RNA sequence: ACCCGAAACCGGUCGAUCUAGCCCGGGGCAGGGUGAAGUCCCUCAACCGAGGGAUGGAGGCCCGCUAGGGGUGCUGAUGUG
RNA sequence: GGGCCAGGGUUCCACGGCAAUGGUCGUCAGCCGUGGGUUAGUCGGUCCUAACCCCGCCCGUAACUCGGCGCGGGGGAAAGGGAAACGGGUUUAUAUUCCCGUACCGCGGGGGUAGGUGCGGCAACGCAAGCCCGGAGGGUGACGCCUCGGGGUAGGCGGACCGGCCGAUGAGGCCGGCUAAGCGUAUAAGCCCGGGGAGUGCCGUAAUGGCGAGAACCGGGUGAAAGCGCGAAUGGCCCCCCCGUUAGGGGGGUUCCGCCGAUCCCUGGGGCCCGUGAAAAGCCCUCCGGGAAUUCCGAUCCCCCGCGACCGUACCGAGAACCGACACAGGUGCCCCUGGGUGAGAAGCCUAAGGCGUGUCGGGGGAAACCCGGCCGAGGGAACUCGGCAAACUGGCCCCGUAACUUCGGGAGAAGGGGUGCCUGCGGGUGCGUAACCCGCAGGUCGCAGUGACUAGGGGGGCCCGACUGUUUAAUAAAAA
RNA sequence: GCAUGAAUGGCGUAACGAGGUCCCCGCUGUCCCCGGCCGGGGCCCGGCGAAACCUCUGCCUGGCGCGCAUGCCAGGGACC
């Protein structure tokens, strides 16, 4: 195989054509999920995916409905309550 | 013309898996490998204690142990006292923990 | 597990001598036990990196010495300053 | 050698194109004077200068 | 060693290769400059009382 | 005859240079501008493992918007607050100036001069003794015992270096030594000058012993000061 | 200064595709054995304590014609190979 | 054997040839002569930056093409990061490039619509959820070594049934029964949300573990590899028939079940560091100000149209296409991959696919002596020799049983002893299973020999040196150095 | 102690070693004493086809001689 696909940060994958020959088929391994800003905890509301994956969906697919996505739910609860105790 | 292939034939195989299966050719002067080889060390541990633990919830989701015998057979299961849910059943029957 | 002098050393077989494998397993042993956190007060703390530690439970993270979290040095300073 | 730069892929088109034996109307012409020139190559024996 | 297995492994890059300025075959492409005319370090030519090649090139 | 290693050191060949970029960077403080004054509070908001420093280190964020790297001292919390400049509290991980820390106090990273940045005392497990305050000189205890005199503008930080203690596990394998030394790329492993060559050393020989004293005059020229160099004494105590 | 031959000395330049060292980015090492720390469990006595079995995978650990690397003896073959 | 770098540079393909080359011959060829052969928006360079390098200012130097810190600029990877394509067919020689079918990305344009001015959930969140410009923040890009669990896919095994071949037109054996990108679609682990209110504790894992700082237990959200449906049967494969001087034309199958299962993918635990295992472009989201929009503005949503430049693309990839003067038993490239049986095994042996008979001079022969590789050898068993050099003995697995010494971990597979095939049945483990892999028991029986070939340690007791693993004179010294 | 010695370290030391060294069981063609057999060369025939080297040549005994001669002296022998 090439050298280019001799290195591990392709996937390989033996897959076998209508025609009944063999092939490998690359691609490129998928992006780790986003961890929030303040504790690197796990997030929801945002699917993995390249780049081209993401400019492939719509916007409001790509993040949850509410303010602060890049914080968890707990940190955003922690933030909010703070800030408006800070005003008051 | 493409001639045809002339596979390997496994008749021979077959009869001898056959005859192994019925218990023949496996003595001991038959055997090249390590017992622990032959027989893994982590995976006989892991198919054993999975089996108990299923035979321990089965038992607890029928009622036929409580509660508290339930937790006692789990930490004895885990610390290795029974070998086979056999042996486990030998136990609830000497100590009359089932109902 | 149940080894009279050894301990923690046990990995090196009969190598390195004996006053280093008694060091050796002598601080391990010390290290890798469970300390109390400053800020919850629980008994989960473990060595994360030389002189980082964290706690498990709470997950609050502080530095230390390179084996033990607090060193004889730094418990005289908190002293001093209360 | 797979992927080439067009200036080595050129300058080796030279060189196989310089490589030919000499015209037998040539040959004819010089009377038998003019027979092979210098720049004759075996590419297994004699190798490019680059 | 260091003989003839030794010189099995000249498959790496070539030391040296085409000049742009002077047309020989010894531009120095790791450290780029040429080792015969001194192109990509000089804006002069390489030139050296005690080498003779210059001369042999217009037989002088 | 030959360079010993020392000679060729100087010559910064990659042999014996440091490879200063798998560090977190250069650790000095706040612009003394900004610290003179006027107090800042600064928020901990991450602990590392500096390859090389021989102590772990820390990143701060300022109230004027300004990220610093520091060393942390011992007990350093992420998420606490410390403060820098004339008013700040005595308390571990401030830094004040050392007109303003009371005598007998523990610190660490002390400016020789106001502003340079801090000098002193900043390995692992170091602490250095304020002893007296002057208006021309405040005095401080260092590690190696030295009573030295600073200018009362300088700037420390109270407490004591994280990662102390060090010494105390043997390296226990060549390998361990291997990487620890790979980690900073110091040269190792290393040679005897008595079993060298002559050409490559004053003590080499086939008769692997020194032919002459091994204590060197402090005014022997480069590629000479090898062994004891301008000993007082030698030997055991 | 009838002609030829030195080992050597000096100047300026060319080389780290071999090989030595270090930096940056990558690829690889079948199969089996032993069993360190850690975490436990069971039987009886209980003033003490004895007996038995598990789990766990560490190591510049072990065997190994895996791949790969090295070059001890035959002072074997060859030694205008 | 298959695929493909660097290097080679036409050695590639067809036809016509044998003066020379080829360790012999030659009608043959990597040879000679004559013609031809490399088709890209998607593959790579091009873009980003790493180690590092260069140029301008500046300082030094008698001086420079020389040496150099600090600023400003530029380069620097064909295996690091990085937009987008697969299958069938076609040529003597090119294929992700050419033709057919079906898609995707970038830019720009023309309609409609969501939004500007909208909703459903307590919540995690579900949503088409405004346009243009500038900036800030967060995420991803973005990472070490060891080890383990779970999900999946290649590949393989057994059975049934359609066709063909072999076989006795017996039994049985072998061959084929296939399916890409792209679109639509869900869960697993982790994490999270709402209810809930525990300890003479409870729950849980392979293991470590979790709990009033919120456990058992209920519902619910977000979340990979894959599978499924279209693509897609007219395609590929197997078979049968009419035509057969030649050239062609048609008709059928292409369906299931049960297992093992990766070093190939996805996802989580755990452990180690006096070792901490890259940066930037790019992409997504949120937030800040700024600019228009009302018979108006207008998409990250649906449909359609236009444009996507330059360079490489043949072939060997090595026991004859590279380097070593060679068609060199070396080196480079073991750089990426490996069906069946025995077996622990990517071992040894046999074999299927694929390849080859070109590790290239042939013929003759009791046709000797002698030399090099191999097998055996009565009685004795180191009497040989500087020295047991060389060879031989042991050898795998199970059971029993193991000494001096000791740094208590070791010595240790010490030493030493017994068994080992085939056949007829029983019993045990996990398992739904008489599926699959292992573990024991009884009996019968054959030989000189049952790890019958192959694979496959001989052992013990003293003394000197060096603690150990490791390094060394490439080409007479591997050692106590 | 011709002429050991404490960090150019002294002494001891379990484990380790293709390091040097001595002994014991066992094993054997190392040897007594060598003998058979197998394949490849050697040998013959058909082909391609060199090189190292080369003053000319080339029998002996006893002598002379720069003191150890195919070539000289006196003898012996010898078909190619
Ligand atoms: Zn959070
Ligand atoms: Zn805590
Ligand atoms: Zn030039």
């Amino acid at each position: 195989m090439k050298p280019m696909y001799r290195s591990r940060s392709w996937r390989r994958k033996y897959v076998r054509t209508p025609g009944g020959r063999v092939v490998i088929h690359f691609e490129r391994k998928k992006p780790k999920i986003a961890h929030c800003a303040m504790c690197g905890r796990p997030l929801n509301g945002i699917p993995r995916g390249r780049p081209v994956e993401m400019r492939k969906l719509p916007k409001t697919k790509k993040r949850p409905e509410r303010p602060m996505p890049h914080l968890c739910p707990r940190c955003m609860r922690k933030v909010m309550k703070e800030q408006i105790r800070a005003q008051l | 013309k493409k001639k045809p292939i002339k596979g390997q034939s496994r008749y021979r195989a077959k009869i001898r898996h056959e005859q192994k299966k019925k218990g023949r050719h496996r003595g001991p002067g038959s055997r090249k490998g390590k017992k622990t080889a032959r027989m893994g060390k982590k995976e006989l541990w892991i198919k054993t204690i999975r089996a108990l633990r299923k035979e321990l919830r089965k038992l607890k989701a029928q009622k036929k142990i409580d509660r508290k015998t339930y937790r006692m057979l789990y930490i004895r299961a885990k610390g290795g006292q029974f070998k086979n849910k056999h042996q486990l059943y030998l136990f609830l029957e000497e100590h009359g923990l089932l109902k | 597990s149940g080894t009279k002098k050894v301990g923690s050393a046990g990995r090196f077989g009969a190598r390195y001598g004996l006053k280093i494998r008694r060091r050796v397993a002598a601080v391990e042993a010390k290290m890798r036990q469970k300390h109390t956190c400053p800020v919850c007060g629980r008994k989960a703390v473990k060595r994360i990196s030389t002189g980082i530690w964290q706690c498990q439970k709470c997950g609050a993270t502080f530095a230390g010495g390179a084996y033990l979290p607090v060193t004889p040095a730094g418990k005289a300073v908190r002293r001093i300053t209360e | 050698a797979r992927n080439k730069p067009l200036a080595k892929k050129l300058r080796l088109a030279k060189a196989l194109k310089q490589n030919r034996r000499v015209p037998v109307w040539v040959i004819v012409k010089t009377n038998r004077r003019v027979l092979t020139h210098p720049k004759r190559r075996y590419w297994r024996r004699t190798k490019l200068k680059e | 060693g260091s003989g003839t297995a030794t010189f099995g492994k000249r498959n790496s890059t070539p030391t040296h290769i085409r000049c742009r300025r002077c047309g020989r075959v010894s531009y120095n492409v790791k450290k780029g400059y040429c080792a015969a005319c001194g192109f990509g370090r000089s804006r002069r030519l390489r030139k050296y009382r005690w080498s003779k090649k210059w001369k042999k090139k217009k037989n002088a | 005859g030959k360079s010993l290693i020392q000679q060729r050191r100087g010559k910064g060949s990659p042999t014996f240079k440091s490879p200063s970029h798998r560090f977190r960077g250069a650790v000095k403080y706040i612009p003394l501008n900004y610290t003179q004054e006027k107090t800042l509070r600064g928020v901990v908001e991450e602990i590392m493992h500096d390859p090389g420093r021989t102590a772990p280190v820390a990143r701060v964020k300022f109230e004027n918007g300004i990220e610093k790297l520091i060393i942390a001292p011992e007990g350093l919390l992420v998420g606490q607050e410390i403060y820098i400049g004339p008013d700040a509290p005595i308390a571990v991980g401030n830094t004040l100036p050392l007109a303003k820390i009371p005598e007998g106090t523990y610190v660490y990273n002390i400016e020789g001069i106001p502003g340079d940045g801090g000098k002193y005392v900043r390995a692992g497990g170091t602490y250095a003794l304020v002893v007296s305050r002057e208006p021309d000189k405040v005095i401080v205890q260092l590690p190696s015992g030295e009573l030295k005199a600073f200018n009362p503008m300088c700037r420390a930080t109270i407490g004591v270096v994280a990662g102390g203690g060090r010494l105390e596990k043997p390296l226990v394998k060549a390998g361990k030594a291997y990487y620890k030394y790979k980690a900073r790329n110091k040269f190792w492993p290393t040679p005897r000058g008595v079993k060298m060559n002559a050409v490559n050393h004053p003590f080499g020989g086939k008769e692997h012993h020194p032919g002459k004293p091994t204590t060197t005059s402090r005014r022997a020229p480069p590629g000479r000061k090898v062994g004891h160099i301008a000993a007082r004494r030698t030997g055991r105590r």
